[PDB]
Parts: structure tokens; C-alpha cells; sequence
């Protein structure tokens, strides 16, 4: 998965998450045509009967969360990320740090993240304090012994008062933000 | 050199690859709009970040239209082929095929939507043709570019999977993974893009490519046919909206779980006034973790494609349901058996599916 975002001088705003599922998808390339094929259908439940069971012509449940935030009826922030089920958590945390904690956008994006979907599945990024992890594990959590990167948030902020845009790429990949100043 | 933070007066691009950002920026500089640029960027990422996305996959493209003031999602999520079956990922004993092997099977391949999504985006908002916007990516595919560290790492990490298919000839030339700085050349992809430039999306959804894709999926054990490709269309989805800290948030509905659970987690956490706790306090992480457990449990129980299943969105986001879930969270102890709630307490109807434990 990858997430990108664009905003233009006419007020159009795009927030676009897009994927082939696993890195390199199935690994299968259409011979003579160079196209790598998704494994997206493994996003269905393997055991049928539930909401996300496989059915013909059905779409497998996604976690992609391209998002646009508005203030006073104008778009002011775009957020999104890759990372499977962790996406929802990366988008959540970016919004929390920028809005609830009032952090500058790059700082909000770089704030160490955590993710946990169950009692047996935990991830944390470098910078989550060791003493905190110890404390939480003491209470019943199951954080592991090593950090991992979680997500890759690209984000644009729009200042309608001053007529400016700010773009941010997450350090977890080699992304680039490029502003436009015409003429 | 490229920056991870920039400012501009007349627009902005942010992507995971500098060559894609450059292409998007160039489109804006030359008078294109954000949709034009986004389409060019998707083709560029297909070439430069080939492990992460492209015309072999699907996505969700949220667009705010500056003229109409409407927000729309082009939903190019893949479809299961007509020959898919509920038990297709199970062995003869009815247990799941191990995940690492499951993802390599032809049964895993959804009918790709990305290209159809790009076509739809240009039809609705484009001011540049697909011929113009695909051209920079034809050139990157034909002529090559030096690979970055993330791509180099990916080729190394997934070498085994790549070695078993025609992908080996592109990423593992002479049996060895390309390294950072090595030139990646994708002649066959360039050709496919040239076919799309000449013939339009029928180059992909019909004709020899559709036959070849289908045959390949079948060779690897899947059921996809040419008819599945001919039948494919995107869906236009309406964003779900939430209020949070004075902002209105537009996000993605089913068939994504993202929007519902982003909103649910924000609504649960809003009660706790997180900023009262230091940004790296154990308290903050405790509240995040406990909230995640509740919301991911609901996701596993209740989320799927709304063309097929009754997702209880109303109940899951009902303020009284949110309150009940908030009340399950304590600072000083952990829920050791977190479970889905009963959102049907707060809305009409019932599930047309069961609760089925998964490996």
C-alpha cells in the first residue's frame, strides 16, 4: 500500500490510498506485460460465514482510510497511510497528535505510534519509552522486545487565511513533499 | 534535493517517492489540476514504488471538488471473480491455507480496479488526457531509474516469492536482487502503458492482455476469466462524516473498515481528554491500546462489503454505544478478554452473517 495527496490552486483536494496488498502482491507478473498482480482477496476471512467471508463478485474488507478534515466548510487537512489493519491506527494517531495535542504537522506525523488489534498482537515504534512498555506489560499487555515502523503518513494542511499549503511526508519511507509557486 | 516538509502558495504534492512527487508537481506547474496530478502520480508510483501499488491492484481515491464543493470517493477495490467460493482459502480439512503460502495463490488475485478508477477520475474532473498523464511513467519504465532503499529492501525481503514467477526477470536479473542505486528497467510494463495510451482502458480489461492475465491467474490456481475483467466497474462511494474537536471529518465507508473505526476510536478517546496526559505517559498509551482492542474487535465482527452484508454503522457510531464502550475502559486495569459490543442494541435490523472465529 501507499498513500499520497494533492491540493491545487482551484481548491480541489485529493487523498488517495492504493495497494496490491502484500509487498509485490502475489508475486505473479503477467508474462510479457510486466504487471504485478494483487493478492487482495486474502483480505477476506479464510473461514467463511462472517461479515467478511469470500463471495463471488464481493470486495474484501479494506482498512484504507484516506481522509479529509474540514473547518468552516473548507478542507484543511488530508491524512492517510499504508499498513493493512494498522492504517486506522496511524490515521487516528496523526489526527490525535495534530489536533488533540496541537502538535505541528511534521511532529504529529513523526510521533512514535503503537498498534494493537488483540491481546496477542502488539506493535510499537522506536521512541515509545521502555519504562512505559514495562508498566503496560505488567498490567497485562503484550508488547514485544523490538520496535517496528508503523505506517507512512503523507499529509497536506491548507491555510485559507494566508492562502498557503503545507505538505508532509513520513520519514518511514523516502517520500517528498513539493510545493507549487507558479510563474 | 527533496524535502519531507514543504510549503507553497499555488498547490502541494506529497507522495512516498520523490520521482512521483516530481511528476505530480510538474503536472500542477503545467496547469493541470489535483486530479490530473493524482492520476500521473499513480502511474509514476506503479513504476517507482512497484511493490506497493499499481494497475494490478485497487484503492480508494477521495476527492473534494473545489467547484461543486462535493466530496466523492472513487472506490477501485478489487472484486472476487465469479468462480470464487467461500471456502477457496481452505484445505481439504477445512482449515486455512497458511498465510505466507495463501498470498501466492491465483485464488488471491482480485479483478484489478486501479486503472478503471483512474479513467473515472479523469472523466469526472480531468483536464489532461490519460495519454498525456501516463507518458512520464512510460519513460520511467522504458528508460529506467535508480532504485531507492525501500524498493531495494523489498526485493531482497521478497526474493523467494519473486523467484517463482516471471517477476524474477525484472527484479532478480541473473538470479540476484537489484541493490539500492541499480537501474530498474520495466520494458514490458512500458509496453502495457503504451497499449493503454493508444487503446484506452480496453487494453487492460479486454483483448490479449485480459486473456493473458486470466490465463495466468488460472495457471496459478485461480478462477478469473476474461468475462470477470470485462464485467469490472468501480463504485462511487459517499464519504462517512464525523465531528471532532471543531472539525468535520470525511472518511471512507464500507467496503473499507477505515472510516467507521477511525470515527469510533476518535469518539471513544474524545471522552478522555488525552492532552491532560503527557504525550509519552503510560496513561496515554493505555487509553490508546484499550480503545484499539474494543474497535478492532467490532471490526472483526461487523465489517464487510455493504453490497453483501448488513454493517451496523448506525449502532457502531451511536453516541450511547460509544458511551457504553468508553465505560469498559480503565486506566488502572486492562480488559483481558475484549470482545465486540452489540451495536444492534442501538439500531434496527440484524446481521445476515455469523460470528466466525478465524486463525
Amino acid at each position: 500500500t501507499t498513500h499520497f495527496t494533492v491540493a491545487d490552486r482551484w481548491g480541489n483536494v485529493v487523498s488517495y490510498t492504493t495497494t496490491i496488498e502484500q509487498l509485490f502482491g502475489t508475486g505473479i507478473m503477467v508474462p510479457d506485460y510486466g504487471v504485478i498482480l494483487n493478492n487482495e482477496l486474502t483480505d477476506f476471512d479464510a473461514i467463511p460465514g462472517g461479515a467478511n467471508e469470500v463471495q463471488p463478485n464481493k470486495r474484501p474488507l479494506s482498512s484504507m482510510t484516506p481522509t479529509i478534515l474540514f473547518k468552516d466548510d473548507k478542507p484543511v487537512l488530508t491524512v492517510g497511510s499504508p499498513g493493512g489493519a494498522t492504517i486506522i491506527s496511524s490515521v487516528l494517531q496523526t489526527i490525535l497528535y495534530h489536533i488533540e495535542y496541537g502538535m505541528e504537522l511534521k511532529a504529529a506525523v513523526e510521533e512514535p505510534r503503537i498498534y494493537t488489534n488483540s491481546m496477542s498482537s502488539y506493535r510499537y515504534e522506536d521512541g515509545v519509552p521502555k519504562d512505559v512498555l514495562s508498566k503496560l506489560n505488567g498490567m497485562g499487555h503484550k508488547f514485544g522486545t523490538s520496535p517496528v515502523d508503523i505506517g507512512n503518513v503523507q499529509s497536506i494542511s491548507i491555510d485559507h487565511e494566508n492562502g498557503t499549503f503545507k505538505g508532509v511526508a513520513d520519514s518511514s519511507r523516502n517520500g517528498a513533499a513539493i510545493g507549487i509557486n507558479l510563474k | 534535493e527533496y524535502k519531507q516538509v514543504d510549503v507553497g502558495k499555488d498547490g502541494m504534492v506529497a507522495t512516498a517517492h520523490p520521482l512521483a512527487s516530481e511528476i505530480g508537481a510538474d503536472v500542477l506547474k503545467k496547469g493541470g489540476n489535483a486530479i490530473d496530478a493524482a492520476v500521473a502520480i499513480q502511474f509514476a508510483l506503479n513504476v517507482t514504488e512497484p511493490m506497493m501499488s499499481g494497475i494490478g491492484g485497487g484503492g480508494f481515491m477521495m476527492v473534494y471538488d473545489g467547484k461543486t464543493k462535493d466530496t466523492t470517493i472513487i472506490d477501485s477495490r478489487e472484486r472476487a471473480p465469479a468462480g470464487a467460493t467461500p471456502d477457496m482459502f481452505l484445505d481439504e480439512n477445512g482449515k486455512a491455507i497458511p498465510f505466507s503460502e495463501r498470498v501466492t495463490k491465483g485464488t488471491a488475485v482480485g479483478v484489478p480496479g486501479t486503472l478503471k478508477g483512474l479513467e473515472e477520475a479523469l472523466d469526472k474532473w480531468g483536464t489532461r488526457s490519460m495519454k498525456q498523464l501516463i507518458t512520464p511513467s512510460i519513460k520511467l519504465a522504458e528508460k529506467g531509474f535508480p532504485i531507492d532503499s525501500v524498493l531495494a529492501e523489498a526485493i531482497s525481503d521478497y526474493q523467494e516469492k519473486l523467484s517463482r514467477t516471471a517477476a524474477k526477470d525484472v527484479f532478480l536479473p541473473n538470479g540476484e536482487p537489484l541493490k539500492e542505486g541499480d537501474t530498474l528497467i520495466q520494458k514490458d510494463l512500458a509496453k502495457t502503458f503504451k497499449l493503454i495510451r493508444s487503446k484506452g482502458t480496453d487494453a487492460f480489461y479486454k483483448g490479449k492482455f485480459a486473456k493473458t492475465l486470466s490465463d495466468t491467474v488460472q495457471d496459478f490456481g485461480g478462477s478469473m476469466t476474461e468475462k470477470d475483467l470485462e464485467n469490472y466497474d468501480i463504485t462511487i462511494d459517499e464519504p462517512i462524516w464525523g465531528d471532532y474537536q471543531g472539525y468535520q471529518i470525511a472518511t471512507t465507508p464500507p467496503p473499507s473498515s477505515g472510516g467507521i473505526f477511525l470515527l469510533q476510536m476518535l469518539k471513544i478517546l474524545d471522552h478522555f481528554n488525552l492532552s491532560q496526559y503527557d504525550v509519552r505517559s503510560w496513561e496515554k498509551y493505555q487509553l490508546l491500546a484499550e480503545t484499539m482492542h474494543l474497535s478492532y474487535a467490532d471490526r472483526a465482527s461487523y465489517a464487510g462489503d455493504p453490497e453483501f452484508v448488513n454493517v451496523p454503522l448506525k449502532g457502531l457510531l451511536h453516541p450511547d454505544y460509544i458511551k457504553e464502550r468508553q465505560q469498559l475502559i480503565n486506566l488502572d486495569q486492562v480488559n483481558k478478554k475484549p470482545k465486540a459490543g452489540d451495536p444492534w442494541k442501538y439500531q434496527e435490523g440484524s446481521a445476515n452473517y455469523k460470528q466466525v472465529e478465524q486463525p
